[PDB]
DNA sequence: CTGGAGAATCCCGGTGCCGAGGCCGCTCAATTGGTCGTAGACAGCTCTAGCACCGCTTAAACGCACGTACGCGCTGTCCCCCGCGTTTTAACCGCCAAGGGGATTACTCCCTAGTCTCCAGGCACGTGTCACATATATACATCCTGT
DNA sequence: ACAGGATGTATATATGTGACACGTGCCTGGAGACTAGGGAGTAATCCCCTTGGCGGTTAAAACGCGGGGGACAGCGCGTACGTGCGTTTAAGCGGTGCTAGAGCTGTCTACGACCAATTGAGCGGCCTCGGCACCGGGATTCTCCAG
């Protein structure tokens, strides 16, 4: 598959923007995507864990409001 | 899972079960008695390891069946690596291509090693970068420990741009002909990059047998031993002066010689144009000590009606030391046939270990052996798990042994 | 990162210098209590023909020893960060933690 | 340092779209009323630390003096991101079959687990030694002195 | 020059902490017999979707390019921080030597916990319609030469 291309460059371009930056490396948007891979595929390795625990399979936004809870990212919007 | 060695005839034979003064153990390293021959293909081990009298010739005689085969695999195992022990059936010589006395002296040759050691310098790192200005260039190479820059000269880069190595490939580069080899692209056919120095120099030693010299120095790229194109290499002429040539590497510090070990097969089979050669063959320095068997007796000699022991002359005869193997008893045949069961995955009651004793020692040795795989997955068809008398006795009316089925020829058939 | 070549040479020139400062090649203070020029007497007006100019010997024909820059023994390898050759794994980390992009010597 | 453009915002008034609020109608969950064992609070009692010193010893903090080395500014110039216009492309559709994949609800039932015993053995506590650290006779062992 | 005393000094032996291993007793697990309730285990409902292949269309990417203005290193140089050192300050390593004040034990209530009623929040289900969200200007307000 290897979508992770789907964090293209304007993306991540404005998601500094909004943190302030006004000037970017090149090679800046290569970390970035590494950053963004690991930290997902740990929320989602919760959440996933979290599912499979309850027997379900579909993995309900209430569990990835835990994992993220379990990261210190608690997240407010989606139920707790 | 299955290698392409699996489980033959003489896979329970892991060497001479001998002590440290060539006494033979009741059953040890899968031999099972066969005390006296034993001992005997321990001493000619041993004077065969020692290495100084050579042009000697042993013959295993004895009953059909009698391990002749397993001291000899038995023998070759002791011996281990790095000797080599030639083993050839004696109609192996009878070719087309080559004289049987061709071949015989070809045989003796490969069963004749000789030590050479080298010192060359071996790389072994990882590509970073490969440049080329069409032409003069630089490389780059990556270890897990340290990484260094490298000037491609004409060769390096001449033989770079032939292969297809890349950046981000663990290689192999041998500095005094720079041969390249990729043992896996990547990290993870991929493979992690190596450890320890980059360039580190290792020793290399080489066991080439004359055979392998005098096919190396013949021709133009003459190695053709690969496939044995050559039809007879020129006697006394190519022959006799890598005989000298190594005589000089030796006493020099250059190479020593290894005495390998020839096992032929069935000599029996062996013409009398053969058995004259064997006359003078085994009188030469290069000549290896060599073991052979024959479940005849005094019969005719393949070339002529003369009877002789074994098939060969006396001329012959009187030139070798005879091993006779002596016949099996109820111990020693239970013993062997409970070796070959551990050997492989089966497991017979003690009942069917005593049945089985009976009726290899009533018709012959080999059957009882052969029958135990028989009645193993005789009883896995039942479902059961043990090996019973009754599987053992199914099997022994399925298939027919040639005592037996000898016997059956109540009915004439074709002739 | 990696070096560029202009400072590998700078660094080699500026060490070729050094090794005919004579006064004092690293801290000339000890002590501070017919003043002819220096050599630029004719350094700043080098004639032609004979001269200290066309008396140079110039390059080899015999191609330079690769020789480690740590311990002075034979080295096969080069660092990456400014060139400078080194023996074993032990000579690489003794010069990256003495001279890297960073220190010359 | 102004002009002089020139885009960009950004007032400001306008207008339907649709979430925000409200109202209705039950369901369920908090209140009421009353009984019933604990929780823990409080009144002693014990004795363990906590605190408070004091003295002797000396490591250590400390100030000073004194270079060297590192910090900061400057400079040059030279790569590599910015701004912006063009070709590319992926992301939205829309299409056209015919039905399920799976959270959600619910009802038996039944193994599993609380409760509550009585015990007895296994783990906190007291005591017996043994490995390392300490302080001291000692048999020579090196200057000093009669000689 | 020597024969013997007058001091050192590692060397070998009996005495101080610690930490493991052992040995009793008393709490905490284990063992057992009842009694739910919880959870498993089908069996039904309601979602609202489901996929392949493929045609179409618009803007978000994707790419080209110029070029500017920043990211780097070199140069220099002037503080300034570490490096000894001589001083002196005060930690600390053992002591003594009270007293708060943990830690406990016991006692005995108020204080929870059910609990069976009772019932009114509060939750969902619709309806409605102001309030943000976007259009359309029209001023304004920065940005950028260009002088
Ligand atoms: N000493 C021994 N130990 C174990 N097995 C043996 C021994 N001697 C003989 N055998 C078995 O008996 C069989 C005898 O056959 P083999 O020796 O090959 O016959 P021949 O030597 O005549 O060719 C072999 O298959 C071998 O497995």
């Amino acid at each position: 598959r290897d979508n992770i291309q789907g964090i293209t460059k304007p993306a991540i371009r404005r998601l500094a923007r909004r943190g302030g930056v006004k000037r970017i490396s090149g090679l800046i948007y290569e970390e970035t995507r590494g950053v963004l891979k690991v930290f997902l595929e740990n929320v989602i390795r919760d959440a996933v864990t979290y599912t499979e625990h309850a027997k379900r399979k579909t993995v309900t936004a209430m569990d990835v409001v835990y994992a993220l809870k379990r990261q210190g990212r608690t997240l407010y919007g989606f139920g707790g | 899972v299955t290698r392409i060695e699996r489980i033959g005839a003489h896979s329970h034979i892991r060497g001479l079960g001998l002590d440290d003064a060539l006494e033979p153990r009741q059953a040890s390293q899968g031999m099972v008695g066969q005390l006296a021959a034993r001992r005997a293909a321990g001493v000619v081990l041993e004077m065969i390891r020692e290495g100084k009298i050579a042009g000697r010739a042993v013959l295993i005689a004895g009953q059909p069946g009698t391990g002749k085969t397993a001291i000899a695999m038995g023998m070759a195992q002791a011996l281990g690596p790095d000797t080599p022990f030639t083993a050839i059936a004696g109609s192996e010589i009878f070719s087309l291509e080559m004289s049987k006395t061709e071949a015989l002296t070809q045989a003796f040759r490969r069963s004749i090693g000789v030590r050479i050691k080298e010192e060359t310098e071996i790389i072994e790192g990882e590509v970073v970068e490969i440049q080329i200005d069409r032409k003069v260039g630089k490389l780059t190479l990556k270890t897990t420990e340290m990484e260094t820059i490298y000037d491609l000269g004409t060769k390096m880069i001449e033989s770079l741009t032939k292969d297809k190595v890349q950046a981000g490939d663990v290689i192999t580069i041998d500095k005094a002909t720079g041969k390249i080899s990729k043992l896996g692209r990547s990290f993870t056919k991929f493979v992690q990059c190596p450890d320890g120095e980059l360039q580190k120099r290792k020793e290399v030693v080489h066991t080439v047998s004359l055979h392998e010299i005098d096919v190396i120095n013949s021709r133009t790229q003459g190695f053709l031993a690969l496939f044995s194109g050559d039809t007879g290499e020129i006697k006394s002429e190519v022959r006799e002066q890598i005989n000298a040539k190594v005589a000089e590497w030796r006493e020099e510090g250059k190479a020593e010689i290894i005495p390998g070990v020839l096992f032929i097969d069935e000599v029996h089979m062996l013409d009398i144009e053969s058995f004259s050669f064997l006359n003078r063959a085994l009188e030469s320095d290069m000549a290896p000590v060599l073991i052979m068997a024959t479940n005849r007796g005094i019969t005719r000699i393949r070339g002529t009606s003369y009877q002789s022991p074994h098939g060969i002359p006396i001329d012959l005869l009187d030139r070798l030391l005879i091993v006779s193997t002596t016949p099996y008893s109820e111990k020693d045949t239970k013993q062997i046939l409970r070796i070959r069961c551990e050997e492989e995955d089966v497991e017979m009651s003690e009942d069917a270990y005593t049945v089985l004793t009976r009726i290899g020692l009533e018709t012959s040795l080999r059957y009882a052996i052969q029958l135990i795989t028989a009645a193993s997955l005789v009883c896995r068809k039942r479902k059961g798990t043990e090996v019973q008398v009754d599987d053992i006795k199914r099997v022994y009316s399925l298939f027919l042994d040639e005592s037996r089925s000898t016997q059956y020829m109540k009915e004439y058939q074709d002739a | 990162r990696v070096l560029d070549r202009a400072a590998r040479q700078r660094r080699i020139n500026r060490q070729l210098e050094a090794l005919e400062n004579d006064n004092f090649q690293d801290d000339p203070h000890a002590g501070l209590p017919n003043f002819q020029a220096l050599l630029e007497e004719q350094n700043l007006s080098v004639a032609e023909g004979p001269n200290y100019l066309t008396a140079c010997a110039g390059p080899p024909s015999r191609p330079q020893r690769p020789f480690c820059a740590v311990c002075g023994f034979p080295s096969p390898y080069t660092c990456v960060s400014c060139g400078a050759r080194y023996c074993t794994v032990r000579c690489l980390g003794t010069h990256q933690e003495t001279r890297c992009l960073k220190w010359t010597v």
